[PDB]
């Protein structure tokens, strides 16, 4: 989960 | 909100096997963001959450393997 959910927040950040 | 997940992972999906890149990436990001969103606000097992999290491993990996690769 907290692998997974940190990925999200890299590719969706501007 | 579920719905989403699983419209916007689904479109997604389906555009990686047909060719498509550029839409494919957005909903990838935008379809596991509805995934983790839910389970964040609605957990009800390990079963799951353990579905929703290999399968955001998944469109995440390519999601990101498109991005490198169209820029690169």
């Amino acid at each position: 989960d907290e692998e997974i959910e940190r990925q999200l927040k890299a590719l969706g950040v501007d | 909100n579920l719905q989403k997940a699983i419209d916007l992972a689904s479109k997604a999906a389906q555009e990686d096997k047909a060719g498509n890149y550029e839409e494919a990436l957005q909903l990838y990001q935008h379809a596991v963001q509805y995934f983790l969103h839910v389970v964040k606000y609605e957990a009800q097992g390990d079963k799951a959450k353990q579905s929703i999290r290999a399968k955001c491993t998944e469109y995440l990996d390519r999601a990101e393997k498109l991005k490198e690769y169209l820029k690169n």
